[PDB]
DNA sequence: TGCACAGGATGTATATATCTGACACGTGCCTGGAGACTAGGGAGTAATCCCCTTGGCGGTTAAAACGCGGGGGACAGCGCGTACGTGCGTTTAAGCGGTGCTAGAGCTGTCTACGACCAATTGAGCGGCCTCGGCACCGGGATTCTCCAGGGCG
DNA sequence: CGCCCTGGAGAATCCCGGTGCCGAGGCCGCTCAATTGGTCGTAGACAGCTCTAGCACCGCTTAAACGCACGTACGCGCTGTCCCCCGCGTTTTAACCGCCAAGGGGATTACTCCCTAGTCTCCAGGCACGTGTCAGATATATACATCCTGTGCA
């Protein structure tokens, strides 16, 4: 059987930050649970926010305002900054 | 002359010893027979995996430690060193339970 | 028969040491035991609910984690 | 993949298909998965650097759950973000009351 | 006779070959990446109307604000004793190494109910309205309910 | 000489009419998504088969639990102190209306294009998995290295 995880990506970002210190398997599972939880957080908040506007479409606007309202001003500020930078650079 | 510590000295070094240890403070068999005992009157003839027991015991220990911290602060609000039965009810009901 | 007594008094004393408690009274060991007796029911009940809904005779880790998910505790680690 | 041209790490296709099969809405935009991968990569990078320095303090080249526990608890935004999260094998903080001294 | 010595008979850290565990590298089948068609859902505009303001005089009322007495309740001081803190020896039982099983967990074809998708009717449910009987507020009067002064009692 | 118990007094409350007031519901006009049927293709339950960790168990091997004995010190009860906020009367302001009438911009409703992505399709490649290899921890030769013993001596 097969399964999906963030392992390789967490290791690559680890090499992008501190390419020395390693990560234990259990801590990697904790990070997998964290990202998997925040995914349902932002996704569900985007679903309810999309339901409040009487719209069937979820765009980057819903993710931007949702991330703003569900996160502290620092994390929402930098998250919206780098997020809009990556999206505007992508399109 | 025997060597004896004054009352209250061993409590501090016990706090230092246990606060540095991440091990579980409850034995496996009593918690096993306890969980099975609670599961007897719910659904008869069940099975418990080798896992998920350390999750119940882990959440019970980690939650009960925080309950002992909040209850400890409740005992400090009364200006004493002793935890009392009313402190557990105060710090319990005041958490929304 | 009476497995709730399986928790020893020195165990409750050690759990009090984890919480920073110095001196402990007598009834603490009974009260903490009762609170545990209620907690294990409040969890294990939902754990049996999900297991009965999943058509299984064995309780897994996803059942416990998903059982603590709806209560807001969100237990990480095993069965994430 | 479109993650390299946009300067990302996590795949955009897995998040886009996951949002499609996640039963969220009828229509899904093309910028939403890129935005979500950007936010998730930022938060993951924050946890990785904070837990990394937390591992640097104890002079260990591997990350134990205690390093991540202290890394999340010592930060105000992370403690306020998740206050109900229980970390396994993370222990507690060395909090000692002053009146007991 | 009392004594120093030359060598065996045991230890002991020291150095060498050996046993798990985890990082590191080389694959190929279910994933993603991307190209084209449809189209209805999103961006944009034209009235609109509708309750929401603009600015400030006065007169008067009900609510906010201040001021003092002191009464009782928060609060410091201090003695008591029994209730846990601390220290021993003695026991029951979990940890752990190892074992024989199985019965339930777990991945895969069939088809078949059976629910997703789409015209036609309508009637039950929603906008509009206009009343009166229940509701809002207060007098009348009885009833209880607390506050204060002897005095019979210490 | 000063305190429980009783009696007088006062006022706060309860409850029962008594009449003006307004929105709950009824009634109507209306009108639109539910209902009924047909089509269609599709995932879920039924086996099917398999395979693998949980189950029940047995026996060393320590190691926390426990019983108790002492003890000392803080929780607790009691007492004196004093000061701070409640109860009440007097001062001071917030808000309503009267005058004396006008507009104003922002969500709403309706209309109107237009283009981003669902859907279908095929091509490719990448990370979960198997294997190579060193790091660390392990167990054992070993060259001396410290008592013990013949053992010969002055």
């Amino acid at each position: 059987a097969r399964k999906e995880t963030y392992s390789s990506y967490i290791y690559k970002v680890l090499k992008q930050t501190h390419p020395d210190t390693g990560i234990s398997q259990k801590s990697m599972s904790i990070l997998n649970s964290f990202v998997n939880d925040i995914f349902e957080r932002i996704a569900t908040e985007a679903s309810k926010l999309a339901a409040y506007n009487k719209k069937s479409t979820i765009s980057a606007r819903e993710i931007q305002t949702a991330v703003r309202l569900i996160l502290p001003g620092e994390l929402a500020k930098h998250a919206v900054s780098e997020g809009t930078r990556a999206v505007t650079k992508y399109s | 002359k025997p060597h004896r510590y004054k009352p209250g000295t061993v409590a501090l070094r016990e706090i230092r010893r246990f606060q540095k240890s991440t091990e579980l403070l409850i034995r496996k068999l009593p918690f096993q027979r306890l969980v099975r005992e609670i599961a007897q009157d719910f659904k008869t003839d069940l099975r418990f995996q080798s896992s998920a027991i350390g999750a119940l015991q882990e959440s019970v220990e980690a939650y009960l430690v925080s309950l002992f911290e909040d209850t400890n602060l409740a005992a400090i609000h009364a200006k004493r060193v002793t935890i009392q039965k009313k402190e557990i009810k105060l710090a319990r009901r005041l958490r929304g339970e | 028969r009476d497995n709730i007594q399986g928790i020893t008094k020195p165990a409750i004393r050690r759990l009090a040491r984890r919480g920073g408690v110095k001196r402990i009274s007598g009834l603490i060991y009974e009260e903490v035991r009762a609170v545990l007796k209620s907690f294990l029911e409040s969890v294990i009940r939902d754990s049996v609910t999900y297991t009965e809904h999943a058509k299984r005779k064995t309780v897994t880790s996803l059942d416990v984690v998903y059982a603590l998910k709806r209560q807001g505790r969100t237990l990480y680690g095993f069965g994430g | 993949s479109r993650s390299a041209k946009a300067g990302l790490t996590f795949p955009v296709g897995r998040v886009h298909r996951l949002l499609r099969r996640g039963n969220y809405a009828q229509r899904i935009g093309s910028g939403a998965p890129v935005y979500l991968t950007a936010v998730l990569e930022y938060l993951a990078a924050e946890i990785l650097e904070l837990a990394g320095n937390a591992a640097r303090d104890n002079k260990k080249t591997r990350i134990i759950p205690r390093h991540l526990q202290l890394a999340i608890r010592n930060d105000d935004e992370l403690n306020k973000l998740l206050g109900n999260v229980t970390i396994a094998q993370g222990g507690v903080l060395p909090n000692i009351h002053q009146n007991l001294l």
